[PDB]
Parts: structure tokens; C-alpha cells; sequence
């Protein structure tokens, strides 16, 4: 189950 | 025994020929169970292992919606990095993306897992507190002081401490026949002459599950570190692995030497003689 | 940029025995950048109908991929992996050695 949020670099 | 669910992105610039690549891979412990290649013709992720194919539309249309939302913020990545490096639109740069969960024999919480690299090199971690980043350049250090300021180190927590966790157990439920089974190696030895004073004697380790196994050569039951070949444990193909190690055995001292072989299907550890 | 040579180990799935049904594996893994050629060879001829894993990368960042095709070993029938990457001066080519 993959983090639900992604944060750019 | 322990157990993980990790993550594994490989995102890949191809200047000339189009978008970036972009592969997804999760693993429960050392079974594959899904993928999304960018350049497959779904566009969905996909199973990979039979256990998670019973999951119903409702969890692959929401793996496949964050996967494609990874998926484009390792677009957006890719042209910050070569911003921070000052580096030419001319190259191809990879950036690789891993993360997830360890519980122990009680599947609670052990460890946790977020970090990058940059054409091979670490770039930015999570550190093992799951509060503070580690950050080798000073490109890094930019990403760390936004991360800091938008208090990502909380947010990925309570996904490593919780989700992760909790998903990992439905998992190893739910897969139970594949996940929770462990397949003691199957052993054999050779003996293959290489001069007239010498022959290679080979301990085998064969079908086994999981991956984590020790396979030494003792002589008058001392350790042959310095001395035995040793290959990487290895794929089947089939959720199986293999190992070997070999020693070169002098003339008239094959009864000198031990295999021993530790795997948590061994009951107890095997000691094999020619 | 951070070039690392790709580790090849040829073998089968199962103990190689004459005539009956298997799979000839070549595992390819320690490689950095993902860009790699892999063919699988019989009697030096390259094999047409060759798979591959997922690409996938271990604890290092360092890649690693599992080619594979159904064969039916024989006495005389030789099998090779040949590797090309951006580390080799050369194709390297590593013969299958049915007891490594």
C-alpha cells in the first residue's frame, strides 16, 4: 500500500 | 521471524526519447507482489504474486492513482536536481526512491525507511528516530530545509509507524500460503578433481525461502572465511533461492572438512561431510 | 557519474539433467547506471524468446535483474550469458557450467 502523499525535492 | 514491505523507484532521464522511465516494485520480505512501468501499455499497477490478485478494484485503482502521482512528482525531481547541480539537460540522471516498514516476530514496528540517491550516490534519508534527515551536499540541504519547513518527517512517520505497518500484517495475512511459509534448503555436496593433488569439494543450498541463509566450510571444525568461494545468493526464478560455497580440498583431506548450513527451516543447522 | 560493473551468475532452476524441462537463468545485480544488455546464447546463438525481472535495486542503489528462458539441457548443447554496460571495455560472456 503506497504512501497516499508524495513531496517534491 | 521479521518481516518488511518495501518500495523500490527507479526514475531515468532520456533526453532525446521522450518522458522519463519510470518503474515501481513493492515487496513483502523477499517476494515481489506488484509493478507499474511508465512505458507498459496499462498504465496501472499490476500484480505481481498471486495472494494480492484477490484485492478488489477499489485497492488497484488506488495503488494505480498514487503510483502515477509518484510517478510525476519523479518527473517534477528530476529537473529540480539538475537545477540544484547546475548540471545540462544533455545527460541521462537516475533517481532512485525507497521506502517502508521492518516489524519484528511479534509484527509490531521495528524500523522505518525513506531515503533517496542521485546518479548512484545517497542524496537524502530518513534517519532511524523518523524525525531528522540526513543530507550529504548542499543540494540536499535545500531539499532538507524545505522538508523541515513543511514538516514531511511527521507525515512520512505516521506512515512508517502505522499504514505501513498495518498493511504489511494484511499482507502476510492475506498471502499467508506464499509469505508466512519457509522452505528449508535442499543440500548436496560435490567433488570434482581440478589438478592431481587437489579437488573442489561444493556444498549446496537449493529451493529455499527466504532468502537469508549462512552456508560455511569448516576444516578441523575452523572457519574457512579467508579460503571458501562464495557466491551471492541468487533467484530461481520460481520465489525460490540458491546458494553455493566451495573450498579446494588438497589430496587425502576431504574428511578434514565440514558444510554447515543455518536457515530458519532448519530446525536444527546441518553439518554435511563428504 | 557513479559507473558500478555488473556481478553475472549463469545457472539453471533446477539440477541440470539431460532431457527434461528447466529454465537457464542469467542474474545480472551491482550495476549502476540500469542501462544493461543481457542475451542468453546456445551453441553461441543468441535466444529469442528471453524474459526478465522487474527492475529492482538492493540496500547499495545498486541494480539487479534476472533474465530467463525454458531450455532442455544436453551432453553437447552449450549455454552463455553475454553482458553488455557502460563499465565493459567488452561484452563479457560467461559459459554455463552446469555444477556452478
Amino acid at each position: 500500500y503506497l504512501q497516499p502523499r508524495t513531496f517534491l525535492l | 521471524g521479521s518481516h518488511s514491505m518495501r518500495y523500490f523507484f527507479t526514475s531515468v532521464s532520456r533526453p532525446g526519447r521522450g518522458e522519463p522511465r519510470f518503474i515501481a516494485v513493492g515487496y513483502v520480505d523477499d517476494t515481489q507482489f506488484v509493478r507499474f512501468d511508465s512505458d507498459a501499455a496499462s498504465q496501472r499497477m499490476e500484480p505481481r504474486a498471486p495472494w494480492i490478485e484477490q484485492e478488489g478494484p477499489e485497492y488497484w485503482d488506488g495503488e494505480t492513482r498514487k503510483v502515477k502521482a509518484h510517478s510525476q512528482t519523479h518527473r517534477v525531481d528530476l529537473g529540480t536536481l539538475r537545477g540544484y547541480y547546475n548540471q545540462s539537460e544533455a545527460g541521462s540522471h537516475t533517481v532512485q526512491r525507497m521506502y517502508g516498514c521492518d516489524v519484528g516476530s511479534d509484527w509490531r514496528f521495528l524500523r522505518g525507511y525513506h531515503q533517496y540517491a542521485y546518479d548512484g550516490k545517497d542524496y537524502i534519508a530518513l534517519k532511524e528516530d523518523l524525525r531528522s534527515w540526513t543530507a550529504a551536499d548542499m543540494a540536499a540541504q535545500t531539499t532538507k530545509h524545505k522538508w523541515e519547513a513543511a514538516h514531511v518527517a511527521e507525515q512520512l512517520r505516521a506512515y512508517l509507524e502505522g499504514t505501513c505497518v498495518e498493511w504489511l500484517r494484511r499482507y502476510l495475512e492475506n498471502g499467508k500460503e506464499t509469505l508466512q511459509r519457509t522452505d528449508a534448503p535442499k543440500t548436496h555436496m560435490t567433488h570434482h578433481a581440478v589438478s592431481d593433488h587437489e579437488a573442489t569439494l561444493r556444498c549446496w543450498a537449493l529451493s529455499f525461502y527466504p532468502a537469508e541463509i549462512t552456508l560455511t566450510w569448516q576444516r578441523d571444525g575452523e572457519d574457512q572465511t579467508q579460503d571458501t568461494e562464495l557466491v551471492e545468493t541468487r533467484p530461481a526464478g520460481d520465489g525460490t533461492f540458491q546458494k553455493w560455497a566451495a573450498v579446494v580440498v588438497p589430496s587425502g583431506q576431504e574428511q578434514r572438512y565440514t558444510c554447515h548450513v543455518q536457515h530458519e527451516g532448519l530446525p536444527k543447522p546441518l553439518t554435511l561431510r563428504w | 557519474m557513479i559507473q558500478r560493473t555488473p556481478k553475472i551468475q549463469v545457472y539453471s532452476r533446477h539440477p541440470a539433467e539431460n532431457g527434461k524441462s528447466n529454465f537457464l537463468n542469467c542474474y545480472v545485480s551491482g550495476f549502476h547506471p540500469s542501462d544493461i544488455e543481457v542475451d542468453l546464447l546456445k551453441n553461441g546463438e543468441r535466444i529469442e524468446k528471453v524474459e526478465h525481472s522487474d527492475l529492482s535495486f538492493s540496500k547499495d542503489w545498486s541494480f539487479y535483474l534476472l533474465y530467463y528462458t525454458e531450455f532442455t539441457p544436453t551432453e553437447k548443447d552449450e549455454y552463455a550469458c553475454r553482458v553488455n554496460h557502460v563499465t565493459l571495455s567488452q561484452p563479457k560472456i560467461v559459459k554455463w557450467d552446469r555444477d556452478m
